[PDB]
């Protein structure tokens, strides 16, 4: 009300508005959702398309050969946040000859998007992540808001709508976490997840988006008629 | 009426910012007295340590500046530790820069000069503390020298801080009238201590433990805060006359 | 006085042919008269069907060939995962060693 | 954060006016009436101090006339503290060219310098602009004598008689009756004071209450002569001219 | 630094401080750009309000830019010296580097990028101007007549005018301007120039300057007489 | 480069460069001008390190074009010397100086008088009646002492002028393939096309 | 009114609203406790589970800081974490220069005087994190609490949270009932128990347990996380007090 | 952190106004009286040490400040505001004169420059003017002894004689009566003991009252002999004691 | 007054919302996309009939394989434009090729959100960047101040770009030729725009694989305005 003006003004019941409504951003955007076994970890997309004549937004970001994420939100911010995990992927490699620990890239991110929300000119972030990997403790998800919270998950899903596919995660958990050495069925309950959170429209061939990452399996994306098998 | 949030002129003149510094100066409740002896400057405190779960040892608003300067603070401890560890460093800068050991009333000057500029600049604001320095000064002998939110310091015969400190201000004066002199006309520190704090015990009509008191000494190329045993014998004396 | 260069030796050799290409190279490092390492990699696979050798000075040359590595890296990041092409990774190394004009790798790159 | 408080000095009004400009000018229609008039062998400048005190040391004193070189003076209406800045910054250019070209710095040349300072400070920086109007007299082997004008907009212009400060309405209208262009420098002090003298709040118009300058050719041959009056010199033309 | 982002968008879609700018621009003194088969002409209205003034050493309206370029203006008197000075150390720095001077689009473009950049710059206002800018690219014989204005937008003209009642005086060019034959002649353009300020500025005394620039960094300012003797002739014929 | 001479007449200023430009072992081009237009009264040739006297003389010449241009006004000879010298003596202590000997002639059109400057890479400034840089002085100076008059015409200028590249052309190893004449009067500036 | 809107701005009370504001979101965050022992300290921290997809044992809240120092909080998650690093570059630095590990009063006024600085301008927030920490040092044991004004005292037992004032109680019978003090393995049951007693005030959500330790004898003075069977015996412990 | 006040404090209100400058003129107002007069062989500055403690040590607050060896100021308004432009004064005086000519600065020249901080502080980003008003009183060589008051905004003007602060409208009238350009310097502090009574509520004497004077060489308080042309400071605070034998033939 | 990069309580930027409007007053600007080539075609709108249309530059070049139309406060894409060719030729500097359409437009959005308290507001214009390249063929792009790019089969953007999207979603088909698009963008300009289109006032221009990127003469323009005017007559 009086205290959203800017990022660096606690509300009198200690809130962050402009945190806040960064994290409203991120409800307006369409679903993504993340879930992962034992051995694999999936990305599964809904790309929006601005209309017919148009194609559709890109969704999954690849950060390294064992990592990426997923957006919801600003775009330009997730390029902005990808690009600098992507540079932090690369560092350990290139100083440290070693793949950098997702869980690791997780607390990059929240320390970067905690600069922004203590400082007086910025802004938030306007957008939230799902990212995957594959290090060397196994498989990962993580869920990262621009408010800094970074969380690990067996599953998730951000976006509008979203809280249809995080209930059949939910109810799934011990079945998806199971499906260990089978790429194909965890990408089949990563679909039939995101389909949860569908209104009216449906799954089709340039509408749909998945990645996954593996054991011996690099982070590898799948668009148009790759994933009409799924559908 | 923003000319009250920032330390800029209202149309009376007055710097509101400043004023409200000096209002959080008691936030915490506490009294401070300083006195001068012979060979001596003494400052004591009250200690209130309310919370049972607290490590008393560690509550204090008394700090060692140097090895000759000590220094009470009243108010909030956040702006008092600020105020201390600048004061610290000022005071070894000094030395290395000048080859001889920052005296008292330069350093009181140097920390008012800093309080002055928070007066003026506007981004920065005022520290809510008065700063009470105290030493014997190799050229000037026992000192008090007091520091506030405006920027403001002076010399002292005596002085006192805090929410009850015009009660103290009148008990310690009227007792340099009879007296007639400029200090407390004693040999030992540990007297001048046993006169400060039954001054303040008459001053505030309160009786004090030994962990209700927190006690400052400073001596020729020393200063030094007493004990709770320390502080319990001087007491002890007090009872006994 | 410090000597920021050495010569590790060494010996590479590229040739192409109608339909197919070979780089070549000896995996005796040293310095002076001494042998450091009888086998010690000196040509590298830098993806996209490209192989590449930095020989001379050992360390330029590991440091160059790093440094490309990478380009290639953020190349498809950059570019859609487009293939760089052999005459393109070229001129990117000519940048590589040119940005280092006036303190060169002291290097001979064969690609 | 900071910028709550931020007055933002260098913007546009609707009407496309520059608010701390105008509200400087208004400041400057406050302070002393100073008036410069060209005459073809010399110019003259006049200005009236404000409300004096019998106890102000008048002949170590100086609020209005100000030397920037042998050949160019200036005189000030509005905050003297800001009009010293500026006069500073004038000598130092005027001096700064002496050095480079070897040459005595041309009038306008100066005059522009200035005026773009002034310029500067409307359009960048978020400071206040300086509360000074400038009447510069001077000489060079160019133009011969000339008065301008600057205004803390940054806009100058050039003049055959002039007044800054308070009742230039009322003055510059006696001016414009009075003046001729073959009018010579003592015609143009009788028209100067003559002219202080009606549009004055004051209830008379005395020595103590003015500073007065002339830049003559009136020097011995081809060369020019500034004369920042004294008190008793002010004193006399005074007499001389029947004002008092 | 001061930092300040001072134009910015409104809810409508408007930058504020832009179009403020060009309030200022209608309070300025008019001008008027004509161009004729051969030559282009600058005129600039003078405001009477102001005499007593020095016309040898107060700032003439039209500036020359370069011996072929010539820029005239309406709007704040301080800023225009800014543009100017930029346009002027520009065309130089052009013909050290390119060995040719500049072309008129080219001047026109770098004035123009300069008051866009100050719509989107922190801590700094627009310009308070628009200008006329006007000559003959070298080693070409055809005129050419440019404007810019505070947002940064500038275009080529037959004939345009700007400043207080450009309005009235831009009606006038509209109906009085043939672009199939234009003036033929220096004489004809002049005239043309002269008659479209006469509907605006009050007295055909001192209050009109024109200047005339012609190819190969031909420029001359007309004096009071001889354009005096376009008012009286304009006049004359009207009497009918 | 070469050979750079100098010398103020009755009326004008006459300025005498060499058209060779060597590049240690051939010659490259035999008609070069080592000269630039400052204003249209205002001549100055130059000589010294390759590169940097053709980068000096036109940072200066757009230097004096750019104050014409603002004043609309022609700077004195006088004062743009000054100006030279000024530029050479801050760059004499720069990181990397200009390695640029000049002469500035030019005819003041105030005073109704020729004026010849002899300025060297140091900011050395000294006005002249004849001058010279380098090598150049130690043939010519001799002659110029003896035949120089105040009051000589341009034509007899030019004749003093010829016997001194005669001289030079005689004594220096040096084949600086003649000299480009230039003509700096009242009226302008002007080449002499047969020398 | 107004003095709210902008941090380092005095009220007429002589308040800085800002950082009492900031202390509301300390207030809304999860428990979080420090239990000073004979001769080490005990953290613990109630983690709510908010969803079953939430890993176990993964999203670790309690830091360390250089080898000896242990640091949990209560607020801003992020806050904290920035905090820490702070007190990484702090202690790093003390120990590049002075060679000894930075001793536990020094590093608390070191975060102290970092805290304080954000009350000092309007162009920063003040911390949203009320932080225990504490550790071993040459002098022995240490346990402080540090607050959004940069506030910081030494304690025996220090509780923040949403759940503090019940957290608090219990701090204050061990206290008492302890004058000759409690060890190490003693600490980190009732460490447990409090957290367990604490969650009453966030009772809607189930929780997991985090706890850790620093101990002269039972860890050589370092921090470590309190891990496997001593976990699940301190758990154990816990669960039945509270039936 | 950064200072990001880069924007002026003060600014023209419409009706051409600089309020913060008119603001710092009424706390110059609120304070304490302090007065200079110039006679023809000397100057003298004077003001009331107002103690705000009796337990308070006033001749520890020195109201009245040595410049230099022949220059010396003394205030009206802020206290600390003026205890910073003293050191600014004295530095100024150095850096920007003395290091450059061999000698200390003329009287008007170091009141230019103090005027000149103070006007910065009217223009300058994130700052609010200073609250004082300056008296200054000095000798110097071609200039003789001169005095001169310094405002908020920057602007100074040489008095004969002035007051500024509480009562200085008053003062100022009990001055025009009395002074005249044949007074001697023991006349003059005479005129001061008398003008500054007149404001004074409490105790009138040499220990309630702060008295310098600038006069004669003092090669008494120079510290060294040897050099004929150094003659000592012209700068002279008088005692309590001196006040009070004054006090004495009032 | 209240911060420049401030979000919305719905999660929006404020500034680049309105910069959104300021491109709605803008003329119109359309972009059609075939396997033939990419056709731009822009509204002039001249405010004077003194105006000289020619000198009304709504249609660049950005390299020999990229075209750029431009709708909004046009002055400002003059930057965008400079830093447009800048990476085009920059890329072909360091890799010895043509840069890819995306890989433009993407250099050119980064830009666009470079704002705060780098430049002080968001861009007021919107951009329809067309081109051709070997991997992915003929591409259309639309550049907005948010800074995302959307790529479409066919665009309108400026004043009347609702109604001219309404009619692009009719009459696009994957087989059309470059000849129909021409025609095709002129039809719904001339429908869109207040005066009677002609070749003074509405400029067309296309992006080929052989001839590269090309705007069209008013002469050759003129004669594809009279085919229009014909086929319409037809039926
Ligand atoms: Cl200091
Ligand atoms: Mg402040
Ligand atoms: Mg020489």
């Amino acid at each position: 009300n009086n205290y959203d003006g800017d990022t660096v003004t606690f509300s009198p019941t200690g809130r962050l508005f402009q945190v806040e409504y960064a994290l409203e951003a991120i409800k307006q955007g369409s679903v993504t959702v993340g879930l992962r076994s034992n051995t694999h970890a999936v990305l599964v997309a809904l790309k929006r398309n601005a209309d017919e004549l148009s194609s559709y937004q890109k969704k999954i970001i690849k950060c390294d050969e064992h990592m990426g994420l997923s957006l919801a939100g600003l775009a330009p911010d997730a390029r902005v946040l990808s690009n600098y995990l992507r540079q932090q992927c690369n560092y350990s490699s290139l100083v440290f000859n070693r793949k950098l620990a997702v869980e690791r890239a997780g607390h990059l991110l929240c320390d970067k998007a905690q600069k922004n929300t203590q400082s007086y000119g910025g802004r938030p972030y306007g957008v939230g992540l799902l990212i995957i990997g594959y290090d060397k403790s196994g498989a990962h998800l993580l869920e990262f808001q621009p408010s800094g919270n970074v969380t690990e998950l067996y599953g998730t899903a951000i976006g509008a709508r979203s809280q249809g596919a995080k209930t059949y995660l939910e109810r799934t958990l011990d079945t998806f976490i199971k499906i260990d050495g089978n790429p194909d069925e965890l990408i089949k309950a990563g679909v039939e997840a995101i389909s949860q959170s569908l209104r009216d429209e449906s799954l089709t061939v340039d509408n749909l988006s998945i990645a996954i990452v593996g054991k011996d399996t690099p982070f590898t994306i799948y668009d148009g008629e790759a994933v009409a098998k799924y559908i | 009426g923003y000319d009250r949030h920032i330390t800029i002129f209202s149309p009376e003149g007055r710097l509101y910012q400043v004023e409200y510094a000096f209002k959080a100066t008691n936030q915490t409740n506490i009294n401070s007295l300083a006195v001068r002896g012979k060979d001596c400057t003494v400052v004591i405190s009250q200690k209130k340590v309310p919370d049972k779960l607290l490590d008393p040892t560690t509550v204090s608003y008394i700090f060692c500046i140097s090895r000759t300067i000590g220094m009470v603070v009243n108010g909030p401890i956040p702006d008092a530790r600020n105020a201390a560890l600048r004061a610290k460093a000022e005071a070894a800068e000094f030395r290395y820069k000048y080859g001889y050991d920052m005296p008292c009333d330069v350093l009181a000057k140097r920390m008012a000069n800093l309080s002055q500029i928070y007066t003026q600049r506007a981004y920065m604001r005022p520290l809510g503390v008065i700063l009470t320095f105290v030493s014997v000064d190799e050229e000037l002998g026992p000192s008090i020298y007091k520091t506030d939110p405006a920027g403001y310091y002076v010399g002292y015969k005596a002085t006192a801080t805090g929410p009850k400190q015009q009660e103290i201000t009148t008990n310690l004066e009227n007792h340099f009238k009879k007296s007639k002199i400029d200090h407390i006309n004693e040999e030992s520190w540990e007297k001048v201590v046993e006169f400060a704090i039954t001054h303040m015990i008459d001053a505030l009509g309160t009786e004090f433990s030994k962990n209700d008191l927190e006690v400052g000494v400073a001596t020729k190329d020393k200063f030094f805060t007493l004990s709770a045993e320390n502080i319990e014998e001087r007491l002890v004396a007090i009872a006994e006359q | 006085q410090f000597n920021p260069y050495g010569d590790n030796g060494g010996t590479i050799l590229g040739i192409a042919g109608e339909d197919f290409a070979v780089l070549a190279g000896d995996t005796r490092n040293i310095t002076d008269y001494s042998i450091n390492s009888r086998y010690e990699p000196k040509v590298f696979d830098c993806g996209d069907n490209i192989v590449m050798s930095a020989n001379g000075f050992a360390a330029d040359g590991d440091a160059l060939v790093k440094r490309f590595k990478n380009s290639v890296k953020w190349y498809h990041f950059d570019h859609n995962d487009k293939k760089l092409s052999i005459n393109s990774a070229a001129r990117n190394i000519q940048h590589l060693l040119y940005g280092k004009r006036f303190f060169p790798y002291y290097v001979h790159t064969i690609i | 954060g900071s910028r709550r408080y931020d007055s933002r000095t260098t913007i546009f009004s609707p009407e496309g006016r520059l608010y701390q400009v105008e509200y400087a000018l208004e400041s400057i229609s406050h302070a002393g009436t100073a008036i410069g008039i060209m005459a073809s062998d010399g110019i003259v400048l006049a200005a009236e101090r404000k409300v004096t005190s019998t106890l102000l040391e008048q002949d170590t004193s100086t609020e209005k006339l100000y030397k920037l070189n042998d050949k160019i003076a200036v005189a000030v209406a509005g905050l003297t503290a800001d009009a010293e800045i500026l006069i500073n910054t004038a000598r130092i250019h005027a001096q700064n060219y002496l050095k480079t070209y070897n040459e005595d710095i041309p009038v306008e040349i100066l005059v522009r310098r200035l005026s773009d300072i002034k310029q500067g400070y409307t359009q960048h920086g978020g400071l206040r602009p300086f509360g000074v109007s400038f009447i510069y007299a001077g000489y060079d082997d160019r133009y011969g004598y000339q008065l301008y004008t600057s205004n803390p907009s940054g806009n100058y212009t050039g003049w055959k008689a002039i007044s800054v400060g308070a009742n230039t309405s009322a003055a510059q209208t006696l001016l414009q009756m009075d003046y001729k262009d073959d009018m010579k420098v003592d015609d143009a002090i009788e028209l100067a004071l003559k002219t202080l003298s009606k549009t004055t709040d004051s209830s008379a118009l005395t020595y103590d209450r003015l500073e007065f300058a002339t830049i003559r050719k009136g020097a011995n041959d081809g060369e020019v002569y500034q004369k920042i009056f004294k008190p008793q010199e002010i004193k006399d033309i005074l007499v001389k001219t029947g004002i008092t | 630094g001061y930092d300040r982002a001072l134009s910015i968008f409104s809810p409508d879609g408007h930058i504020f401080q832009v179009e403020y700018a060009l309030e200022a621009v209608k309070r300025g003194t008019c001008a008027v750009g004509v161009k004729g088969k051969n030559c282009v002409v600058l005129g600039c209205e003078r405001r009477s309000t102001l005499k007593l003034q020095d016309t040898r050493i107060t700032p003439s309206k039209v500036s020359k830019i370069d011996s072929h370029v010539v820029l005239s203006f309406s709007g704040l008197n301080a800023d225009s010296r800014i543009l100017i000075e930029k346009a002027r150390v520009e065309a130089q720095s052009h013909r050290l580097t390119l060995e040719d001077p500049v072309t008129v689009e080219y001047l026109t473009r770098y004035v123009a990028g300069v008051q866009q950049r100050y719509t989107q710059s922190g801590g700094v206002r627009p310009f308070g101007v628009s200008t006329l800018i006007a000559g003959f690219d070298p080693r070409d014989d055809e005129p050419k007549l440019y404007q810019t204005e505070p947002s940064g937008i500038y275009s080529s003209w037959s004939a345009q005018t700007i400043g207080r009642n450009s309005k009235t005086v831009r009606e006038f060019l509209e109906k009085n301007y043939d672009r199939k034959e234009p003036p033929a002649t220096v004489e004809e353009c002049v005239k043309l120039t002269v008659r479209s300020l006469l509907e605006v500025v009050q007295t055909g005394a001192k209050n009109i300057e024109i200047t005339v620039v012609k190819p190969d960094s031909d420029i001359v300012a007309l004096s009071s007489e001889e354009i005096n003797q376009y008012v009286t002739q304009i006049e004359q014929e009207k009497q009918e | 480069m070469d050979i750079i001479l100098g010398i103020r007449v009755q009326d004008s200023v006459i300025l005498a460069s060499s058209k060779a430009v060597t590049r240690g072992i051939s010659v490259l081009k035999d008609s070069d001008d080592k000269t630039r237009q400052l204003s249209p009264h205002t001549l100055m040739s130059f000589a010294g390190e390759a590169g940097d006297t053709v980068q000096f003389a036109e940072y200066i010449q757009a230097n004096i074009q750019l104050y014409s241009i603002r004043e609309d006004y022609e700077l004195s000879p006088q004062a743009v010397s000054s100006f030279v010298r000024q530029e050479l003596a801050k760059s004499i202590r720069s990181r990397r100086p200009y390695q640029v000997n000049v002469l500035i002639g030019g005819y003041d059109k105030k005073k109704n008088k020729p004026e010849l400057y002899q300025i060297d890479y140091l900011g050395t400034k000294v006005e002249l009646p004849y001058g010279a840089h380098g090598y150049s002085g130690f043939y010519t100076f001799s002659l110029l002492d003896h035949h120089y008059r105040p009051d000589m015409t341009t034509e007899e200028g030019l004749d003093l002028l010829k016997l001194c590249v005669q001289e030079l052309e005689k004594r220096m190893p040096m084949d600086f393939k003649g000299v480009i004449v230039k003509i700096v009067d009242k009226d302008g500036i002007r080449q002499v096309d047969d020398f | 009114t107004g003095y709210d809107l902008s941090n380092s701005v005095f009220s007429p009370d002589g308040r800085n609203f800002q950082v009492e504001y900031a202390v509301k979101a300390v207030e809304n965050g999860t428990t979080s406790i420090g239990i000073k022992c004979n001769d080490g300290v005990v953290f613990a921290v109630e983690k709510l589970i908010t969803s079953k997809l939430l890993v176990p044992q993964k999203n670790v809240k309690i830091q360390v800081v250089d080898r000896h120092i242990g640091c949990v909080y209560s607020g801003l998650i992020p806050d904290g974490r920035h905090l820490v690093n702070r007190g990484r570059e702090e202690a790093a630095s003390f120990k590049k220069l002075y060679k000894t590990p930075i001793p536990i009063p020094a590093f608390a006024d070191r975060l102290g005087q970092y805290v304080q600085a954000h009350t000092l301008y309007n162009s920063v927030r003040p911390f949203g994190v009320s932080t225990i920490f504490g550790g071993v040092d040459k002098n022995g044991a240490h346990l402080y609490m540090l607050e959004p004004s940069g506030s910081y005292w030494g304690y025996k037992g220090a509780a923040t949270g949403k759940g503090r004032q019940s957290a608090k109680a219990e701090l204050e019978k061990l206290v008492d009932h302890h004058p000759e003090g409690l060890s190490a393995r003693e600490a980190v049951k009732q460490a447990a128990k409090i957290i367990y007693l604490a969650h009453e005030d966030n009772k809607e959500k189930d929780f997991e347990l985090e706890i850790s330790w620093c101990s002269l004898s039972e860890t050589n003075g370092l921090h470590k996380f309190v891990k496997g069977d001593l976990l699940q015996e301190a758990i154990d412990f816990a669960q039945k007090e509270i039936n | 952190m950064t200072d990001r006040y880069s924007f002026s404090l003060t600014t023209f209100s419409p009706s051409g106004k600089l309020g913060q400058i008119d603001y710092a003129l009424t706390a110059v107002k609120q304070g304490v009286t302090s007065l200079g007069i110039k006679a023809t062989n000397g100057v003298v500055i004077a003001t009331e040490k107002k103690s705000s403690s009796p337990l308070a040590m006033s001749e520890t607050l020195s109201k009245v400040s040595l410049l230099t060896p022949d220059i010396g100021a003394v205030y009206s308004g802020m206290g600390p505001d003026y205890r910073v432009l003293v050191d600014k004064s004295r530095k100024v005086a150095h850096t920007s004169y003395k290091r450059i000519y061999g000698e200390y600065p003329p009287t008007k020249l170091l009141v230019s420059e103090v005027a000149k901080i103070m006007q910065e502080a009217t223009q300058s980003g994130g700052v609010r003017p200073f609250g004082v008003s300056l008296l200054i009183a000095g000798h110097d060589e071609f200039n003789g002894f001169s005095l001169y008051q310094v405002d908020p905004s920057g602007s100074y003007f040489p008095w004969k004689a002035t007051a500024i602060g509480k009562g200085s409208v008053a003062a100022k009238t009990f001055l025009e009566k009395r002074w005249n350009d044949e007074l001697e310097l023991e006349d003059a502090i005479h005129i001061a003991l008398l003008t500054l009574k007149e404001s004074v509520e409490g105790e009138f004497n040499g220990d309630t009252i702060e008295l310098a004077i600038i006069g004669d060489e003092n090669p008494d308080l120079l510290g060294y002999t040897g050099i004929p042309t150094d003659k000592g400071p012209r700068f002279r605070k008088l005692t309590s004691q001196e006040i009070n034998d004054r006090l004495e033939a009032l | 007054d209240r911060g420049v990069s401030t979000f919305s309580p719905e999660g929006r930027l404020f500034q680049v919302e309105y910069s959104l409007e300021a491109i709605k007053l803008g003329s119109t600007a359309i972009g059609i996309a075939t396997k033939e080539g990419v056709v731009l075609g822009v509204e002039k709108r001249a405010t004077s009939p003194l105006l000289e249309s020619d000198s009304i530059e709504k249609i660049v070049e950005i390299d020999r394989h990229i075209g750029c139309a431009m709708s909004g406060l046009t002055a400002d894409a003059r930057s965008m434009i400079e830093h447009a060719r800048t990476a085009a030729v920059t890329h072909n500097l360091y890799y010895d090729e043509d840069i890819n359409v995306e890989s433009l437009t993407q250099s050119v959005c980064d830009l666009a959100l470079r704002f705060g308290e780098l430049m002080s507001r968001p861009f007021g214009v919107a951009l329809l960047i067309a081109g051709h390249d070997a991997d992915d063929g003929y591409q259309l792009f639309h550049a907005e101040p948010s800074g995302t790019f959307y790529r479409y089969n066919a665009k309108a953007i400026g004043s009347g770009s609702e109604g001219a999207q309404a009619e692009l979603l009719n009459e696009w088909h994957s087989s059309l030729t470059l000849k129909e698009a021409e025609l095709l963008v002129l039809k719904i300009l001339k429908q869109v725009m207040e005066e009677k289109l002609d070749e003074n006032n509405a400029q067309l221009s296309c992006i080929t694989k052989q001839d590269g990127f090309k705007i069209y003469d008013n002469e050759k323009t003129a004669e594809l305005i009279k085919e229009l005017k014909e086929k319409e007559a037809a039926e």
